[PDB]
Formats: C-alpha cells, sequence, structure tokens
RNA sequence: UCGCCAGAGUACUACUCGCAACUGCCUAAAACUCAAAGGACUUGGCGGUGCUUCACAUCCACCUAGAGGAGCCUGUUCUAUAAUCGAUAAACCCCGAUAGACCUUACCAACCCUUGCCAAUUCAGCCUAUAUACCGCCAUCUUCAGCAAACCCUAAAAAGGAACAAUAGUAAGCACAAUCAUAGCACAUAAAAACGUUAGGUCAAGGUGUAGCUUAUGGGUUGGAAAGAAAUGGGCUACA
RNA sequence: AAUGAGACA
C-alpha cells in the first residue's frame, strides 16, 4: 500500500478545510481555529526508532582521523535521545497558546484608541519616527454584488500627528483589515493640519461650531485642570499636543463628522498676534491668580490705533444656555462632578 | 538597464564564438542562420510552439525596445514635452504639425511669388504603400499609443500630403510609408513538355474529398480518356460522374481535340470524377491562352475544393447533431 | 496659465491639483475665470490673438534674462575666488 | 462553411464569356472582378455548363430526393419526362389537321409551364394578436411562390397515389392535369385563394 | 471548470515555477514530458512495468531529499541504464549529498537490476516564472 | 407673535362635553405587545415599464428528418423478494459500467476464523456514519467578459470614476484576444474559457478530519439476489 | 400567466 499513500501537503489542504463552501457567506461558525502543524519542523536526517549511526549524517565522518562505520545505539542512550525529542515538542506548543497583549484601546475589545506605530517611510527616503498614529474607528462595510452578494469590506478612520502641533486624519477601505490599517496610515500623512496651541497647552479661545449635525463646544482652561472631553476628541488632543482642554457634544456623535468638525474648527481658530494686527491695539491678558498685573502677550505690529474701542453697556452677544445654567449653579447631574481616572 | 544589454552584447559574441569552435566553422562568417541551425541540432527540441524553441540571438533583438533616462542628476527633464505624459507621440505632433504650416507658409510665398513647382507624390499605388499600423507605430516610437490617437495622427498626415510636397517633408512622410507585397492571383504556367517523341503533353495534379488524380493530356490524339486502363464510360456508369469531365474540354470547345490517360485512387465514384474534373482544369493551362486561364478561374475550375468531412465530437451523435435534449 | 478654463468652460484641473502639491501658479484670468486659487492672478484677455501673443512674448524675454543674468553672475562668481 | 467571406459564387455560363465587346457596363464588372484578386469558390458537382440542363430541374430533382440517392432521384427524373413525352407523342398520333399542331412535345416547355400555374398568387400567415390568431394574407414572394408549387407536386404525388401505380408515371399525369387547369394541384392552390379572399378585411393587422 | 493539474490565481504574491504554471493541454505545446521511455510507442511492449518503476521513485526520491527537492523528477531511460535528473536547493551540506548519491545509486541498482545514474543540479532556491 | 409637536402599534378607537349631527362630527386616553417604528440615499437583482438595436438552428414567420402510436432492446419509478449502493429541474435516466452466469460484489441465507496481508506496534481491518468538515476530478451560467492587487481624486467616500474638437484616472497580473493542433495558407472545427453562483455531484477511484465498530459494522468458504400488475425516458427494426 | 423561501452572515 505504498502507492497508496499521499504529500504532506496535499493532507493538510484536506484536512484543514479551509477552501470549501462553508467558508464563503458565514455557514461555517465553528469560531475554533483549526491550527497546521509542520510535522518536518523537528527532522535529523540518519536518525530512526531503531537508532542507527550512519556515519555522514549523524555522526561526523572521521573520528580523530579514522573513518567511523556504521554503528547501532545502546537502549538507555536511544531511550534519552527520544526523551529529548518529545520534551521539545511539548516545548512548541506551550509557545503556541500564549497570545501577546495587545495595548488596551477604549475597551477590551475595540479597535478605537490602539496605536499601530510610525507610519511608512515616504518614496521619497523620508522617515517617520516622530509621528504616531491612532484608530478611532473599525466598521464592517456590506455592498450588494451581483455575483458574489454580499460583499464584506472593512473601512477604518486613523488619526496621526507628532505632538508639536501638526495632526491629520484620512480614511482607508480595503476587504481586508490589515490592509485596511496600511492603506490608512499612508493616506493620512497626506493631509496634515497645524493647530496653533496658546502657550502649547490649550486653544487660544473658546470654539463653538456646528459641522453639518454635529454640535461641538470647546472651553479654555488653566494648566492644572486638562483633557475633560470625548474619548475620541482625547485621542486627536494627545496627538496635537494639547494638554488642557474642555469639550462638549451635542447632536450625532459620528465619528466621522466629529473628526472633520474638530479640525475644521481647529484650523479656523485666531491667535493673540492675528486679532493684534487686525485691530492695532494690545491685548492685555488678567491673570486670576496674578492679580490686577495687566500682563501683555502681544502687540500690534505697525501703526497703534489712538481710538479707544467703544465702550457698549449692554454687549450683543450669543449665550449657550448651557454654560449660564452651570454657571449660575443649576447643573444638579450625578454625572457632571464624578471623578474619573488620569488623562 | 543599460548595463545589463551591455553585458547581454558581450556574452553572446563570446557564446557565438564558442559555438563556432565546436561547429568547426569559420567564426568570422558564423551568421544567426547557421547559429539557429546550430542550435536546432544541439537541442533538438520537439515542442509545437515556434516561440518555445531554444534560441540564442541580439539580444537587441530579443530584449524589448526600454525606455531612456528621461531626466539628469539635478531632475531637470531633458525634452520639453515630458510633462504631457505622453512625450514622444506629442513630440511627433509637435513636429509634424509645424511641417504643416511651414508648407502652409511656403505655399504662401509661393502664391505671392506667382510659381507652382510641387507636385502632389501622395498616389504610391504602382509601389502599393499603406500606412503605418498602430502596432507597428508603437514600436517606432516605443511608446503605447490609442486607437484615438492612431486615427488623428494618420490623418494629419492626409493633410500634410494631400499639400504641395517639399523634398524634406516627403523624406519625413516616406518614413511613415509601408510597402504592400506583390498582389496576384495569375497561376503558374507550366511549359509544354516532350519525350520520345512525344508532342504537347501535359501533366496535371488533382485533390479533392480524400481522392488524388493523376491527369496527362496528350493533345495529338483525338477524343478519349483512359482512366486506370479502362475506359471511361465503363468506370463512370453514372451520367453526372461523366458530366463533370465534360466540363472542362467543353467550356473551351476541345472535346475531341485531346487524348487523355487518367489514374486517380481513394474515395468513391464522385470523389474520384471532381478529382479528374480539377486534375485536367490543371493539365489544360499549358494549352490554353493566358487570357482563358483567367476565365477558367472565374468559372471556378482552377480552385481547390475544401469542403472536407468533419469528425465526429465524443457526446455527440454526428458531427452536429446532438443527441435528444430532455428538458424535465 | 495662459487659458484657466478647459474646452468645456470648467476651471482647468491643473488649477485645483497645483494648490493640493504646494506649487505657486501665475495664470491670466478673463473676465468669467476663478482667480480665487491662483496665487498670482494677471486681470487680461486671453481670447484675441494679439493679447495672446503679446503675454508670451513677455513671458519669454523675462524668462530669458533671468537665465542669462544666472549665466552672468556665475562667470561674476568663478572669477572671485 | 469553410468558405470565407471574400469568396464568391463562380460565373457558369460560357456565353457571358465568348461575346464580352458589345457592351461596356459589363465588362468593367468581370475585369474587376479578377482585377480586385478577390477568391471564387470551387465549382458545384451538380451544376455544370452542359447546354441540356435547367435550374428548375435541378431543384426539382433535389426535392424528389430522399436521403442521399441522387441517382435515384435522377432516375425518377428521367424517366418522367420520358413518360411525359411517350404520352404527347402517342396523342399527336391520333388527333385530326387541326389538332396536330396543337399538341406540344416538349417535355421541358410542359414542365415550365406547370409549376407556372401551381403557384399560389397570395399566401397566408398566421399573426398573434389579442390572444388569438388571425389568418392574416401576404403578398408572398416570387422564390416562395416558386418553391411552394414544387412542394405541391410532391407532396399529391407521395400521398394519395396507389401502391401499384410507380412514381414516373404518377407523376407524369399530374404534369399533364396541371398542363390543362385541371389538377388537383390547381385545385389546392384556388383553395388557398378561397381562404385568403374570405379574410381579406384581416389584412390590415399585418405591418409590413 | 477544469482542475487536473493548475494552481489557482489569488492574487500576485504567490510564485509559480515553469512546470506548474501551464496548464495539462499544454503538453507537447510548451512543456515536454518529465519521463522518456519506449514503453509508450506504437509498437512496444512492456509499457506497465516502466510505469509503477515511474512511480517509486517520484515517491522515493521525494522522500530521500526531505525539503531540499526543487521540482519534480526527469527519468531518461537509455539502454539497459536509468537516468536520473534532480534540481536540489542548498540544504544538506555537501557532506550528506553524496552520502545520498551513493545511498540512492546502490539501492536502486540493486532493487531494479539495472545500472542507475544520479545527476543533481543544485540552485539557490526554487526557480519564479511568474507572478511574485 | 400665535398655533402645534414628548418612541411605535393599540388609535381619524373606547369613555366624556357640545352639535337641526343619531351608521355622524369635534374633543381624545389606558390596559396590553415590541426594541423598534420612521425620513433620505447607495449598490445589486427584478419589472406581463417605455425607447433604440439584435437572435443565421433561431423566439416568430419559415426548411428537412424524427420522438410521443406497435414489437423488441436497455435505463429509471412503482410493485415484488431474505437479498446492494450512488445519480434522480435545465446540470438524472445505455448515468458511475469503454460493461454482473461463478468471479466481479460492496447484498441475503448458512457455516467457520479471532495480533486477524506487513519489518515492528496495548495494533492491523471497516464499501461503517458525515459530499453540511475536505483534498482530488468535474457539472453549470459560458465562446458571458469581466475578475483581482498597487495608487490617485470626491466641500465624504454606502460608493462611484467616461466624454477624443475629451470633463479624473494610471501602468501591470488572470481571462478573452493573438498563438498552437487538424502536416501549405485561409476559413472552419477542435482546444481554451478567469473570479464567482447552485452548502450542485462524487467518504463506493484513492487519501483524510470528526464520530462509531474491535471473538465484530472485521476476515474466509458454500449457495442464492427471483419476478413485472402497471407507468415512463432514450434507442434499434418497421409499418413498403 | 394565480400560487411558492424553512435553521445562510
Ligand atoms: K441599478
Ligand atoms: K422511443
Ligand atoms: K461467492
Ligand atoms: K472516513
Ligand atoms: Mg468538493
Ligand atoms: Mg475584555
Ligand atoms: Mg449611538
Ligand atoms: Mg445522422
Ligand atoms: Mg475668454
Ligand atoms: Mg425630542
Ligand atoms: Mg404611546
Ligand atoms: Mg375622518
Ligand atoms: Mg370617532
Ligand atoms: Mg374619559
Ligand atoms: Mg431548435
Ligand atoms: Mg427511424
Ligand atoms: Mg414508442
Ligand atoms: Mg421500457
Ligand atoms: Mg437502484
Ligand atoms: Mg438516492
Ligand atoms: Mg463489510
Ligand atoms: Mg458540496
Ligand atoms: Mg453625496
Ligand atoms: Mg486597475
Ligand atoms: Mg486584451
Ligand atoms: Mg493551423
Ligand atoms: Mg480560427
Ligand atoms: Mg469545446
Ligand atoms: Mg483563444
Ligand atoms: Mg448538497
Ligand atoms: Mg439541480
Ligand atoms: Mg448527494
Ligand atoms: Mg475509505
Ligand atoms: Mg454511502
Ligand atoms: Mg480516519
Ligand atoms: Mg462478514
Ligand atoms: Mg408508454
Ligand atoms: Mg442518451
Ligand atoms: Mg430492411
Ligand atoms: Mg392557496
Amino acid at each position: 500500500s505504498f502507492f497508496t499513500k499521499l504529500t504532506a501537503d496535499e493532507l493538510w489542504k484536506g484536512a484543514l478545510a479551509e477552501s470549501g463552501a462553508g467558508a464563503r457567506k458565514g455557514r461555517g461558525k465553528r469560531t475554533k481555529k483549526k491550527r497546521r502543524k509542520d510535522l518536518n519542523r523537528g527532522q535529523i536526517i540518519g536518525e530512526g526508532r531503531h537508532g542507527f549511526l550512519w556515519p555522514g549524517l549523524n555522526i561526523p565522518l572521521m573520528r580523530n582521523g579514522a573513518v567511523q562505520t556504521i554503528a547501532q545505539r545502546s537502549k538507555e542512550d536511544q531511550e534519552k535521545v527520544e526523551a529529548d525529542m518529545v520534551q521539545q515538542r511539548e516545548e512548541w506548543d506551550r509557545r503556541r497558546k500564549m497570545k501577546v497583549k495587545r495595548e488596551r484601546g477604549w475597551s477590551g475589545n475595540t479597535w478605537g484608541g490602539v496605536s499601530l506605530g510610525p507610519p511608512d517611510p515616504g518614496p521619497n527616503g523620508e522617515t517617520y519616527d516622530d509621528f504616531d498614529t491612532r484608530i478611532l474607528e473599525v466598521r464592517n462595510v456590506f455592498n450588494m454584488t451581483a455575483k458574489e452578494g454580499r460583499k464584506r469590506s472593512v473601512r477604518v478612520l486613523v488619526a496621526v500627528g507628532n505632538g508639536k502641533g501638526a495632526a491629520g486624519f484620512a480614511i482607508g477601505k480595503a476587504t481586508e483589515r490589515a490592509d485596511a490599517f496600511r492603506k490608512a496610515k499612508n493616506r493620512a500623512v497626506h493631509y496634515l493640519h497645524y493647530i496653533e496651541r496658546y502657550e502649547d497647552h490649550t486653544i487660544y479661545h473658546d470654539i463653538s461650531l456646528k459641522f453639518k449635525r454635529t454640535h461641538i463646544k470647546m472651553k479654555k482652561q488653566p494648566r492644572g485642570y486638562g483633557l475633560h472631553c470625548h474619548r475620541a476628541i482625547m485621542t486627536i488632543c494627545r496627538l496635537i499636543g494639547i494638554k488642557d482642554l474642555y469639550a462638549k457634544v451635542s447632536g450625532s456623535v459620528n465619528m466621522l463628522n466629529l473628526t472633520r468638525g474638530l479640525f475644521l474648527g481647529l484650523s479656523r481658530q485666531e491667535t493673540h498676534q492675528q486679532l493684534a494686527d487686525k485691530k492695532s491695539l494690545h491685548v492685555v491678558e488678567f491673570r486670576e491668580e496674578c492679580g490686577p498685573l495687566p500682563i501683555v502677550v502681544a502687540s500690534p505690529q505697525g501703526a497703534l490705533r489712538k481710538d479707544p474701542e467703544p465702550e457698549d453697556e449692554v454687549p450683543d452677544i450669543t449665550l449657550d444656555w448651557e454654560d449660564v445654567k452651570a454657571a449660575q449653579g443649576m447643573k444638579r447631574s450625578v454625572w457632571s462632578g464624578l471623578k474619573r481616572a488620569a488623562t | 538597464t543599460v548595463d545589463f544589454i551591455k553585458k547581454q552584447i558581450e556574452e553572446f559574441n563570446i557564446g557565438k564564438r564558442h559555438l563556432a569552435n565546436m561547429m568547426g566553422e569559420d567564426p568570422e562568417t558564423f551568421t544567426q542562420e547557421d547559429i539557429d541551425r546550430a542550435i536546432a541540432y544541439l537541442f533538438p527540441s520537439g515542442l509545437f510552439e515556434k516561440r518555445a524553441r531554444p534560441i540564442m540571438k541580439h539580444p537587441e533583438e530579443i530584449f524589448p525596445k526600454q525606455r531612456a533616462i528621461q531626466w539628469g542628476e539635478d531632475g531637470r527633464p531633458f525634452h520639453f514635452l515630458f510633462y504631457t505624459g505622453k512625450q514622444s507621440y506629442y513630440s511627433l505632433m509637435h513636429d509634424t504639425y509645424g511641417k504643416l504650416l511651414d508648407v502652409e507658409k511656403h505655399h504662401n510665398q509661393l502664391r505671392a511669388k506667382d510659381l507652382l513647382a510641387e507636385k502632389t507624390k501622395i498616389l504610391k499605388d504602382p509601389i502599393g504603400s499603406r500606412w503605418l499600423i498602430k502596432e507597428e507605430l508603437e514600436e517606432m516610437l516605443v511608446e503605447k499609443l490609442s486607437d484615438q490617437d492612431y486615427a488623428q495622427f494618420i490623418r494629419l498626415l492626409e493633410r500634410l500630403s494631400a499639400l504641395p510636397c517639399g523634398a524634406t517633408e516627403e523624406d519625413f512622410v516616406n518614413r511613415f510609408r509601408r510597402s504592400i507585397p506583390i498582389q496576384s492571383k495569375k497561376q503558374l504556367i507550366e511549359p509544354l513538355q516532350y519525350d520520345e517523341q512525344g508532342m504537347a503533353f501535359s501533366r496535371g495534379e488533382g485533390k479533392r474529398k480524400t481522392a488524388k488524380a493523376e491527369v496527362v493530356v496528350y493533345g495529338q490524339g483525338s477524343g478519349r480518356i483512359d482512366v486506370n486502363g479502362v475506359d471511361y464510360l465503363l468506370y463512370f456508369p453514372v451520367t453526372q460522374d461523366r458530366e463533370q469531365l465534360m466540363f472542362p474540354l467543353h467550356f473551351l470547345d476541345r472535346l475531341g481535340k485531346h487524348d487523355m490517360t487518367c489514374a486517380v485512387s481513394g474515395g468513391g465514384r464522385s470523389a474520384q470524377a471532381g478529382a479528374v474534373r480539377l486534375a485536367m482544369a490543371r493539365a489544360l493551362c499549358s494549352f490554353v491562352t493566358e487570357d482563358e486561364v483567367e476565365w477558367m478561374r472565374q468559372a471556378g475550375l482552377l480552385t481547390a475544393d475544401p469542403r472536407v468531412r468533419e469528425r465526429k465530437k465524443p457526446g455527440q451523435e454526428g458531427a452536429r447533431r446532438k443527441f435528444t435534449w430532455k428538458k424535465r | 496659465f495662459l487659458h484657466t478654463l478647459n474646452n468645456v468652460f470648467e476651471p482647468h484641473v491643473a488649477v485645483r491639483d497645483a494648490a493640493k502639491m504646494n506649487i505657486p501658479t501665475v495664470g491670466i484670468v478673463d473676465t468669467n475665470c476663478n482667480p480665487a486659487l491662483i496665487t498670482y492672478p494677471v486681470p487680461g484677455n486671453d481670447d484675441s490673438p494679439p493679447a495672446v501673443r503679446l503675454f508670451c512674448r513677455l513671458f519669454q524675454v523675462a524668462i530669458s534674462r533671468a537665465k542669462e543674468k544666472r549665466r552672468q553672475v556665475e562667470a561674476l562668481y568663478r572669477l572671485q575666488g | 462553411s469553410r468558405y470565407g467571406p471574400e469568396y464568391k459564387d463562380p460565373q457558369i455560363d460560357k456565353e457571358y464569356y465568348r461575346k464580352p465587346l458589345a457592351e461596356q457596363t459589363e465588362e468593367e464588372k468581370y475585369e474587376r472582378d479578377f482585377k480586385k484578386t478577390q477568391l471564387i469558390k470551387a465549382a458545384p458537382a451538380t451544376k455544370t455548363s452542359s447546354v441540356f440542363e435547367d435550374p428548375v430541374i435541378s431543384k426539382f430533382t433535389n426535392m424528389m430526393m430522399k436521403g442521399g440517392n441522387k441517382v435515384l432521384a435522377r432516375s425518377l427524373m428521367t424517366q418522367t419526362l420520358e413518360a411525359v413525352k411517350r404520352k404527347q407523342f402517342a396523342k399527336y398520333h391520333a388527333a385530326s389537321a387541326e389538332e396536330q399542331a396543337t399538341i406540344e412535345r416538349n417535355p421541358y416547355t410542359i414542365f415550365h409551364q406547370a409549376l407556372k400555374n401551381c403557384e399560389p398568387v397570395i399566401g397566408l400567415v398566421p399573426i398573434l394578436k389579442g390572444g388569438h390568431f388571425y389568418q392574416v394574407p401576404v403578398p408572398l414572394a416570387d422564390r416562395r411562390r416558386r418553391f411552394l408549387a414544387m412542394k405541391w407536386m410532391i407532396a399529391e404525388c407521395r400521398e394519395k397515389k396507389h401502391r401499384r401505380v410507380l412514381m414516373p408515371e404518377k407523376l407524369s399525369q399530374e404534369l399533364l392535369e396541371a398542363f390543362h387547369n385541371q389538377g388537383p394541384v390547381i385545385k389546392r392552390k384556388h383553395d388557398m385563394h378561397k381562404m385568403a379572399e374570405a379574410n381579406r378585411a384581416l389584412a390590415h393587422y399585418r405591418w409590413w | 471548470k477544469n482542475r487536473a493539474a493548475r494552481v489557482r490565481v489569488s492574487k500576485g504574491d504567490k510564485p509559480v515555477t515553469y512546470e506548474e504554471a501551464h496548464a495539462p493541454h499544454y503538453i507537447a505545446h510548451r512543456k515536454g514530458w518529465l519521463s522518456l521511455h519506449t514503453g509508450n510507442l506504437d509498437g512496444e511492449d512492456h509499457a506497465a512495468e516502466r510505469t509503477v518503476e515511474d512511480v517509486f521513485l517520484r515517491k522515493f526520491m521525494l522522500g530521500t531529499f526531505p525539503g531540499c527537492l526543487a521540482d519534480q523528477l526527469v527519468l531518461k531511460r537509455r539502454a539497459n541504464q536509468l537516468e536520473i535528473c534532480a534540481l536540489v536547493l542548498r540544504q544538506l551540506p555537501p557532506h550528506k549529498f553524496y552520502f545520498l548519491v551513493g545511498y540512492s545509486e546502490t539501492l536502486l541498482s540493486h532493487f531494479y537490476k539495472c545500472p542507475v545514474h544520479l545527476h543533481l543540479q543544485t540552485v539557490p532556491s526554487k526557480v519564479v516564472y511568474k507572478y511574485i
């Protein structure tokens, strides 16, 4: 029955059954990963159960200048050699069950907040080791096809940043999740924004914007209290470099709109120097802990206007009801003042 | 890949020297045709694909034409149309259009001076001139083209060629001209043969539907045909079969002016009758003037019949008929 | 850009793409063009043949002088040391 | 089809080539036939330049053939023309002075004339409209009328003939019957005219 | 769809050698026969014995050289001597190759009662014809 | 500035006030049930939707020879016997079989054998169950032209990506194409035909996952699987 | 030309 035997690749290609019709449209819900074991991982050409020492294969051909001859092995010696092989195989099994504990994202199973390392180098040889990327949203996308039917595709939305004020985002979609990450990282560095940071810890002024159907409001904060924002905003803020911010999200909480709305609002930020130039007047910062000391932070380069600003007795500004309610001390929710973990 | 080509060139010359040394010929005249017959002998590869046989030729002819480097060390492109995607095609278009303006400008000056010294040389019908094929043109510009681009380029040449032609322009145009082979349907008239005091006898070959006929016609005898040593009337009882033999002779009005002996083997009665008919038509071309030979072709006498019995496909009752198809 | 519009009266793709690649553009803009993305717009006429020829010649001498005066200073630099 | 699109139908008539100088346009037709170097198909076995053949006879001979017996079909057609000739010769002898130069003794003339009287003038084709079929008369083309006349001749002599009477003699009788406008085939032709005339108001259904 | 001795297309990351890259209908058109002998001629006998011996060598050479075999063997039968041509990767030390060469030549000669020739050509890795 | 809106179904309903209404109008809940209901959009399929164009064995018009009727041969279903299995819309039905008197043979009835083919083995052996675990080898849409990977674009991207007097796409891989075979070419026929669809067919070519048997679902000997009430498919010979 | 789908994501 020697002719009845087959090749190792043929046997494993059939035993695994990873090419049939079961694994096409989710028909196979086994959920247990069948593992293929290479039976040639441990090989000693010449070694056998009977224990024959063939000169040339296992034992050296020449011993002390004399060529060895064919010889057998002692029963006790052969037992020890066989005991060595089985322990090696048991060790291999122990090194396969264990799995590397990946970085903990926003949760234990989602990919939100998981870093993928530095982006791939550009075609010109430029290397980006300072940039870091984070995953914001992974979602399976299905499409209806004439032949296959449900064509499952994976799209991801990642953001990159160096921590010095430059960051960007992009979306990458492919048939495989592994290929999806690669496309998202490379296309991210092509779209980069520069977000001005007042003293490299906070935005210059409070920002209120409405991107499509997403209402996001951000407020300036001192150095002590920082990074109290949406868990997706915190991921972007750490990449940009902002370390003190408060943000409240109202309306739709879609990840794509929130990311676009945040960058659009931050890219529209106005600095003190620009405000001084367009007004031709000095801007004075009144620190509360420094008393009534008039610290000057920016000066209008060029002509200085001698005409003071017209003082309006009652300013005409649009106030948000949430801001006034909190200021007067009427927000008594059981979630606003809760103690949380570190930033 | 310039260096790789250079390495192939030098070792091919060295390899040619070794082949000449082992073949025992003169290495100075070891031509490519000699190399092909030498390789076909040392390595007798039996394969039906003509391109799959072992080859050893000039690396320039083997390796496809490669694009040269388009920019210097500083990155500046050498040509001024490199940013158009297809520099070679558009440069040719730019030069071709520029020649048209120069011809128009030159013709305008000639009209001002009241002189017309140019003539239309587009008509090259006796030579058999045809424009470049798209595949041939792509191998001249070393760049891929499209059907829309090819048609535009050819039509532009027609405008250039329809204008008065200059000496420089014709040299430019003639690079885009190709000559077709000689086209003719005249047959080769076999000269008459004389043998052992026999005058005006010719031999013809005919074959139709697995039946080969050998007919030799004597121009000095009366009207009779001897097939396989027996009279044609006995050998062809069917009226239709004997009508086939009449068809060549009757068309030439020489039914009784030729004595023939025939030898036909294989096939049925009609296959032999058709084969003998074809052989006589080819054999009688020697005795007939050239003008009526053309008339012979127009009647279908000289054209062999390509209709042969087809095979039987596996899974079918016959050559085309299939088994009964029960829908349910 | 001697003409910022294509043959279908739409803004040229190169105008938008150049801004993406951060490439400054000097283009002649007609009365129906969009000078928003062009960093050095030149409001003028791009249809009459005399206008088009004038712009080409002006950029011919501007380039030639730049090429020549680059060479003249290089010659002076070579004899400096 | 082993013949490509370039191949054309050969010309067989010898007289077409022997007198070309009396016309100019026809000269341009065949001088360019070979000047264009167009290939010519092989001569068919059935057709020949013999002056004693006739195209209508070959088509009629082919239809009578069953299976692949061309010799038997040719033999039957030969006897049928002979059978008609014998009957016409016999009737000529037993005739008066004025009757002698009335009878036609040419079987080819009789055969050509017989078919030209059995051809229907207007045919019928079913048309589906409103879930029902209406027999709508149509002006059948010449080739269809010529083909239909031959089929009626073959169908009549094959079906309602006696077992003893031979095929060549039975067909000979019908040719004479059709030559006098009194054969059953002529009756069948009139019957098709009866149905076509009755449905004369349904001709508006057809759209061609 | 035909599946006899074919490798299916899977993106462009799986290398294929020349033998495996051609469908079986290309035999005698693009690639020759891996074995040549007189048994399958027109009027020659002794065809079944050659076939079974051929199959055994396909299984013996594959197991004698585990992993280091590149592709299929080539078997040539001249007179009564048997020639085996193989492509072997650079896996075993040259001492082991000569040991196996001597072991194979002697064992097969005394089993089929005919002289055996074993010629080896060594390549750095499997030769790739398409994809990759 | 006024009116109206607090998940869906129950509900333009029950009860209540007013009304020339009396099967009515207006006002308008709850018990209970569900974890959704609902707006817009994208691709695909489909349409007894419209417009234009087209079927060279093809749908109609139309050509020739046949099946369905009878005998016989053979294959299924049903009937029958103690007495296989598998195929069984197109893609089953002279099919696995280019092949069964014993053998083959896997079926039945009896009668024997328990390291029971091999060098060894607390192991050999299984035509035992699972084609819904599979490799192999195919059917099929199909002589349909589209599939897949790299990359770019879209005031966002579910997805889509062409205008030649060109308006966002690019170059390669597979398939078609070309080439090769049928001893000239041509034509024609063969051969080819990707990614997928039908959990299509095949544990009974063979191998093998999982489950089962182990003095028995294993091995051997002898004898025997009859029979056609009836129905049907594909064929041969005819009805001259 | 009326009807049909169950334990496929
Ligand atoms: K659609
Ligand atoms: K039948
Ligand atoms: K038995
Ligand atoms: K099994
Ligand atoms: Mg399968
Ligand atoms: Mg967890
Ligand atoms: Mg939500
Ligand atoms: Mg037939
Ligand atoms: Mg204008
Ligand atoms: Mg609300
Ligand atoms: Mg409710
Ligand atoms: Mg109502
Ligand atoms: Mg009511
Ligand atoms: Mg109430
Ligand atoms: Mg049909
Ligand atoms: Mg019959
Ligand atoms: Mg019957
Ligand atoms: Mg029957
Ligand atoms: Mg059965
Ligand atoms: Mg069954
Ligand atoms: Mg059993
Ligand atoms: Mg299946
Ligand atoms: Mg949109
Ligand atoms: Mg592509
Ligand atoms: Mg192509
Ligand atoms: Mg050929
Ligand atoms: Mg062909
Ligand atoms: Mg085929
Ligand atoms: Mg092909
Ligand atoms: Mg199934
Ligand atoms: Mg089915
Ligand atoms: Mg089944
Ligand atoms: Mg088994
Ligand atoms: Mg079974
Ligand atoms: Mg098993
Ligand atoms: Mg038993
Ligand atoms: Mg019946
Ligand atoms: Mg059949
Ligand atoms: Mg008989
Ligand atoms: Mg019902």
